[PDB]
């Protein structure tokens, strides 16, 4: 039943007595459900350390992974170029899933096409599909350029993208001059960030490999910036802003912030902003190339050093205090521009915020997960704040990255009780936060279920989730946030300290029981 | 109205495409004529999409794992293959259930084999067996396992059937292999067919010799309701208030025991014909169980369906049906009196997968709203036969519409409200036309039945008449 | 007892069994406490409507007010000028309280001095105290100018600031040329915003009244900007930024953002930034003067129109879509500069966020309180979002402001169930939110106790607090937020929608009870 | 160190002031010599502040309402006058209590008369009576009311004592008028004196004729502990583990009944001499109750105080004292072993109100830390008499220090840690020297007793050795 003046959605209208009776009857009559005591005992067992040993003995089963497949990153990289259509050579279900994923994260239109390969292509390949799809895409949606990636179907079959595109150009399906860069992005190798790296490397190859004769390093007096897989628009904005205040000429490569933040003014813009073809062609003339996320752009680094002959600096992600300082001084050294007073003032304001919040920040324990570069930057920043990382998880990490992270952890006493996990999923992390309870988690939306599980053990065992990373599906407009640089450090610090304060306020809200510590001033 | 201008619009939109694509897509757009019951002479459906045209369709894996097998709460579904497919489909569909997730319920969880290059080269049957052993060790209260196929398994030649047979004999457990690789078929419809065949071959007949279940003449089974935001629940209560006993529920909030008990019911009430017609027909041939389609969208369709269902039973059931109708009449009458004045006369264009583009028309008309265009991602020709008689004269019909076509049609027709998926929501919001997600109910609902009708009206009113839609133009522009 | 490895602060170390036994013994032995059933019955009675009628029949007693006294606003206004020392003529306890209040809100040093009047001055006046205080302040802290306000002691005694300062200059205690503006700020009239208005009016009078002969309106081609009592630094920043992108010459009057956000780099700066004396002297030459918060700058408006002969526009606070648009178009009309594409894009992005969050925003009920201009701006924005105001409280409001607010409410169907309260305190609001429960409150830190009370009635009766306004004592760095303009509207919208989503997530976190609606995607 | 260097620094800092201000402030700064017993010969205190020098001192209202009367949980305190005074002091002091706020406890609440111009012109006695009636109607479980005077009431001709008498007779209630107007005296100390006199005149003697309370030879009363962060609680447990019965604590977590029961105890353990010496002396003269000062800051002071308190009672009490000391020895030994190595040798400069500038020295020395400078806002010459022997040789002593003086002294001495209030915290943090709030314990604590010692060490370690202090200089400057 519903009251017309106060209508209830699923929650809490399913809490009405009639629905409760109906559900009880259904369960008791036809579900053949295990007894509740058995369920409770199994849950308690899964909270224990013996279950943790069994969980960490896993070798074949993956439970709730914390990564995606390469073509998603390839599509994200392709969207960062002006009037460019991401084109996935393979099956259409992958494109539907990629578009839904990015729509849910960004709350924005995400454009991508597929050539819709079927079992016939599984027998004879997808050359005809490629020709027809390129022709149809160019005729219908009118892009300036088409960037081609692959699904696992095309990778396993063995389709040769280069020959297919060459035959498309030879048979007149699309003009010879039309730029069609391509990259193989197998989903069984690496993760989405690897797909981003492959896409960018192939695009840079297409636009620069055969024209290096007239290129001179430092001719255009600019610095190339490669962001990598990036899902915070504030990160692009703050990079551009810091480079602008310094008076440093820059060429930012694969800029998707314009197309992912279009205004709503009565018209739909399928393309907006993005790196132009002229910038890509002129990139070898730059003074140097700076890679913002070096741990998933190794192929790009190899191409940039081998062909453009750029001495790529050994720079960490400019996250937190020290690494932002190092990035700024390296940029100053490369460009010859001094660091202005505004950046110094911003750094001082961040240090002031740190001194203001250090008392609440000190000694807090965090589990965290995400991509390698982001995870190491956040761990470094947490160490700078006096926080203690305990469980550090990176599903798509490798052994060298783990060694570098361990080196970072050894350089601070706050990393004494920290363990780095690579190749582990969020079921492993759930076991870890049950057996060695931290104060908070830092991760994407999938962590919320872990939070629920801890509440099931008890209020005293709950580990609240802090939403930083990708993807964020259960909160609005967090994709506009800033993570890199001094501004990003300020935002992260504010989020952390205020999450701590909200938790403390919730724990001390019981009148005549815990409200003696419900201080107005904190 | 004005059929001729609609045909002119169709041709004008078609002018952009290349020759072959032009002639293919010409057959998938039509002007409705209610007198026509043979839609094959008017519209063509269930064909492969044109490459590079940005279709909305999914794959067979989405049809099988995402739609049919996934809602079953007490079984663990392994997305066998690379990691992407399980990750993008995890908890994306609001198939509601009651359970303790991770102990005896596993719907919102993503189990995968996480295929790597060595698995591609050397096969993954041994890895599948090891994964099954690990699942048994780590989730002891599971009541069955499904193995959902992704593209590489179909491409590399893995025999998951033999592994399933050996492991099921070894552990005395139900292991269902589903060859739901994404390159099969052209959409999620073949996923529906393959999942239904797997249900028939591996699960349905497990209690044929079992006669311990006490049956009643009022036993019914809800088939093809996936409890979107609790939709199935809001249906079952009505059926329970009519005096019928709902034994099984396919597959919203579903359990394997309910599926096993389904061949014991007297009648199969099918909501989604497109996904469950195969198993309904198979049950009719093998067990003699009659099935009937019903519609719980809106008070009018709900009353009609309740009376038609009660007609299959004795006089007491009909009396209870009349009692239920009388009890719920004032509530939806008040809902109509409140919301119809704000909704009367507005025009809607719809584009969903295979059932809703014609099922929700009655609810819209109950609020004085007109559907001027509708279409399907993956419906078959019988679905269009059912659709033609429920749509207005000279209304637009589209099958597997492209993004460009959809945008052009919307820009010309200029409807007051659009209902579609997440991949069109923001496109159409940026153009300043209100949009409702008609797959996930915009994270709201439920919409089935009398309780869901009030939520439906409230949501439609909140989105259609929101002040934000008056602000898109800056005062200085 | 304490464990050396896990030391517990007051919470939860007072939850140990020995401390609980000690407290129980103390209460049972010596406190003569009322029985718990009596306390529960009295609490339940105070949650009822009869208690609400008794509460609203109050005429003499004020309980938990939502305002401050004038000299606090006078000090805030004085701090917005370059190298200016706020000087309060009266008793030192007031200055100690003002400094502690602003220190707790801003987490920054706040400089102010008093002449420390005592019982001796209660019969002779504070002339000698004024002379010695001005001399000592100038000699010790070296300000460029001293702005003088008063405590209630000086107001009741009747000290004449003008004569005292003139005699100080005549007797050589401070130089005749040294600028010493003054204003009477009685604490028994109005509130802190009235003190800000009086302080600013006296300063502008001091710097412009006697030199209007050579002033010509529009000579310097600038627009004067008066912010009023403002505690969000992002507001000053966004006003300056918006005026800058438009290419409009502006003169911001009383800018305290620099001195309230100094960096921490090893030195203490007592003064930083602020409006210069040259700008104040040249203000009458501006094209016009725009008042950001017209409802507490009426005396300033009277002075500006009467003496500077500026046609002050009738503009609301530039909060939210419509009023930000009106402010921008009025500035464009006055300055002759067109509105650029960047502002249009920002407005479109705000509209896009509104369309993205409208489903969760619609129909939500809010109680709110604060200063008149801020309250009316937030009410207008909430109406624009489709939200329903229910309880609107403004302790320092007046009848004309209430009439204007009622006019705003009548123009939208979402204001049908809204009531405006002036002269009411937070005990009244506690009664209102018990008897007509909204979904959320919007106000300053003092609202937290109200939240506590609701939790005591039950989980189903809890009304969460949303911290927007002044002062914010229990969260860190919220004073850096933005409230005005499109950026402020974006921040407010994000805060509101995400508070709604956190509440929904908390309500649906119960395993096997309410977690059927614990969706991953919202 | 280097006495003559400190005198040179004092003169150098003094050079800036005008002649009269120079002459006055020269008397308030001194170099400590522990052999000196009479502090009048070296330092002058309890004088009026120099106008416009940015003193830290408060007013008499802060001393009376904020410090003494405010902590009493079951009485309602009316800040009679304009609205500012109650608002700025509401919940600013962490005087902890157990109660249901708004029903039987009212500490964190701000009751005020909200004076307007008509009240200034025509008086507010009738408004006071009406307010008292409204308080009785709206807070029936209140056990008493105090009326705290703000500046205008002293300035205008208001007689709150007569109103209190008539209303208390009419309602049979205790109404305490406190003439605590801010212009009286020079600091919060006169507030302490006035509040003590009000307690004596209106509350203390209400049970002089009552003999129903059963007394024991081990009855004691804690005086001058305001339960800052729970400090008083952490003291009481020790005294009750010692075998003594704590009847009342003034006024931390205090109730009016406890104050009424205080004249029945055998001994008054006074923690804050500065604020409660008046009432302790009055109780000694009128009831014959002896009092003694004690220190629970740090294990050394706590053990000394416990043994000294034990000496006042019989042998079993002393045995229980030894038992408590033995029980708590390992905990603070472990705390010292953990934290002293990270704190040994560090130098501290402190500036607080009346008692803590010399009370917390022992706890700092227990961690191997040296206090090089200390001072008081409002303490009297006897407090300096105690401080001279409590402090080390050639250390700096300052009374009612100005902001400029404090900054110059800190810039020259360069301490590793500063202990002061909220009005110096950010000034000294910007200069890059760690700061701990020594009034409110930086929203941490408690620090009293063995349990509080661990928190004290942990907090000092966390602030002194925080990495943030190594980052103030940019690498490019
Ligand atoms: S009462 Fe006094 S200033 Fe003795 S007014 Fe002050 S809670 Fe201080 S040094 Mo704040 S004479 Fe208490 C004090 Fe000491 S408020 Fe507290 S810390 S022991
Ligand atoms: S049509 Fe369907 S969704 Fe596509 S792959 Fe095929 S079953 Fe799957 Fe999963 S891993 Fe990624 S998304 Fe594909 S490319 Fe390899
Ligand atoms: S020394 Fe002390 S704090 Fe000062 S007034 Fe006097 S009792 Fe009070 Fe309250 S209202 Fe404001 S702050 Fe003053 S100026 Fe009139
Ligand atoms: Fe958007
Ligand atoms: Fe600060």
């Amino acid at each position: 039943s519903q009251q017309v003046d106060k209508i209830k959605a699923s929650y809490p209208l399913f809490l009405d007595q009639d629905y409760k009776d109906m559900l009880a009857k259904k369960r008791d009559g036809f579900e053949e459900k295990y007894p509740q005591d058995k369920i409770d005992e199994v849950f308690q067992w899964t909270t224990t350390k013996e279950y943790q040993e069994l969980n960490f003995q896993r070798e074949a089963l993956t439970v709730n992974p914390a990564k995606a497949c390469q073509p998603l990153g390839a599509v994200l990289c392709a969207l960062g170029f002006e009037k460019t259509m991401p084109y996935v050579h393979g099956s259409q279900g992958c494109v539907a899933y990629f578009r839904s994923y990015f729509n849910r994260h960004f709350r924005e239109p995400v454009s991508c096409v597929s050539d819709s390969m079927t079992e016939d292509a599984a027998v004879f390949g997808g050359q005809q599909n490629m020709k027809d799809g390129l022709q149809n895409c160019k005729a219908t949606y009118k892009p300036d350029m088409i960037a081609v990636s692959t699904t696992c179907m095309a990778e396993v079959i063995g389709d040769d993208l280069n020959a297919f595109i060459n035959n498309s150009k030879k048979e007149g399906f699309i003009p010879d001059e039309f730029p069609v860069p391509f990259a193989h992005t197998p989903s069984f190798v690496g993760s989405h960030v690897t797909g981003w790296d492959n896409m960018f490397e192939g695009i840079a190859r297409y636009f620069t490999l055969k024209s290096m004769d007239d290129k001179v390093v430092g001719s255009n007096k600019k610095i190339n910036i490669v962001p990598g897989f990036e899902t915070y628009l504030g990160n692009f904005r703050v990079i551009k802003r810091m480079l602008s205040e310094m008076g440093v000429g820059y060429s930012l490569l694969s800029d998707p912030e314009e197309v992912l933040d279009t205004p709503a003014d009565g018209q739909f813009r399928m393309y907006a902003g993005g790196t132009t073809q002229e910038e890509m062609k002129d990139a070898p003339n730059a003074l140097n190339t700076v890679l913002l996320q070096p741990w998933h752009l190794e192929k790009t680094k190899k191409f940039v050093e081998g062909t453009w002959k750029h001495e790529v600096p050994k720079l960490n992600i400019p996250m937190g205090l020290d690494w932002t300082d190092e990035f700024l001084m390296k940029v100053s050294e490369i460009s010859g521009q001094p660091i202005p007073a505004s950046l110094t003032k911003e750094r001082g304001r961040l240090v002031d915020m740190m001194t203001d919040s250090h008392t609440w920040l000190h000694g807090k324990r965090f589990a965290l997960w995400g991509d390698p570069d982001f995870v190491m930057g956040l761990v470094k920043f947490l160490l700078e704040l006096g926080c203690e990382p305990v469980h550090i998880l990176c599903h798509n990490g490798n052994k060298r990255w783990k060694k570098a992270v361990d080196a970072i952890l050894a350089a601070s006493p706050y990393g004494k009780n920290a363990t780095v996990y690579i190749g582990k999923d969020l079921w492993h992390l759930r076991s870890l936060v049950f057996t060695d309870k931290p104060d908070f988690m830092i991760g994407n939306s999938y962590g919320k279920f872990i939070q629920r599980d801890t509440l099931h053990k008890g209020k005293e065992f709950e580990v609240p989730l802090i939403r930083i990373g990708f993807p964020i599906f259960d909160r609005h407009h967090l994709h506009r946030s800033t993570t890199l640089g001094y501004e990003g450090a300020m935002q992260i610090l504010t989020t952390l300290v205020n999450s701590i304060l909200e938790r403390l306020d919730e724990e001390t809200r019981g009148m005549q029981a815990t409200d003696y510590n419900h201080d107005l001033v904190r | 109205m004005s059929r001729e201008e609609v045909e002119s619009l169709i041709q004008e939109v078609l002018e952009v495409y290349p020759e072959k694509a032009r002639k293919d897509r010409n057959k998938h757009l039509a002007v409705n004529d209610p007198a026509v019951t043979q839609s094959k002479k008017c519209i063509i459906s269930n064909k492969k999409s044109q490459p590079g045209l940005m279709t909305i369709r999914g794959c067979a894996y989405a049809g099988s794992k995402g739609v049919v097998w996934g809602p079953i709460k007490d079984m663990i579904h392994i997305s066998h293959g690379p990691v992407g497919c399980g990750q993008y489909s995890r908890a994306g569909r609001r198939n509601y259930y009651i359970g303790t997730t991770g102990v005896n319920a596993f719907v919102t969880m993503n189990f995968t084999s996480d295929f790597q290059e060595k698995d591609i080269v050397f096969g993954g049957d041994k890895k599948l067996a090891k994964l099954i052993d690990e699942v048994e060790t780590l989730f002891p209260l599971n009541k069955g396992i499904s193995v959902q196929s992704e593209c590489p398994i179909g491409l590399i030649g893995d025999d998951i059937e033999s592994v399933s047979k050996v492991k099921g004999a070894e552990l005395s457990k139900t292991i269902v292999p589903v060859r739901c690789e994404g390159f099969r078929g052209v959409s999620q419809s073949l996923g529906h067919h393959i999942a239904n065949d797997a249900v028939r071959d591996w699960v349905l007949g497990k209690r044929d010799e079992d006669t311990t279940f006490a049956s009643t003449p009022y036993d019914v089974a809800i088939i093809g309701d996936y409890n979107i935001g609790g939709d199935a629940w809001s249906s079952r209560i009505l059926l329970e208030e009519m005096g019928l006993r709902c034994v099984a529920q396919w597959s919203g909030d579903g359990s394997i025991s309910e599926i096993e008990l389904t061949p014991k019911v007297k009648l199969n009430l099918v909501h989604c014909y497109r996904s469950m017609n195969y198993i309904s027909r198979h049950m009719e041939e093998k067990y003699g169980i009659p099935w009937m389609e019903y519609n719980f969208f809106g008070p009018t369709k709900t009353i009609e369906s309740l009376r038609a269902i009660a007609a299959k039973f004795d006089e007491s059931i009909q009396k209870k049906c009349e009692e239920v109708i009388a009890k719920y009449k004032p509530e939806w009458e008040a809902v109509v009196a409140k919301y119809r004045p704000r909704l009367e006369g507005k025009r809607v264009m719809l584009y969903i997968g295979g059932l809703r583009p014609r099922h929700v028309i009655g609810a819209y008309e109950d609020l004085g709203m007109e559907v001027v265009g509708t279409g399907y991602e993956f419906a078959h020709n019988d679905d269009y036969d059912r659709t033609m008689k429920e749509m207005g004269d000279s209304t637009l019909l589209y099958d597997d519409v492209t993004g460009y076509e959809f945008e052009e049609f919307v820009k010309r027709i200029k409807p007051d409200l659009i209902g579609s998926g997440i991949k069109e929501k923001f496109i159409f919001q940026k153009m300043g036309i209100p949009f409702r997600e008609m797959h996930s109910w915009d994270y709201s609902g439920p919409y089935h039945g009398f309780d869901g009708f009030a939520i439906f009206a409230r949501d439609m009113d909140m989105t259609l008449n929101n002040p934000c839609w008056k602000k898109l133009q800056a005062p200085w522009e």
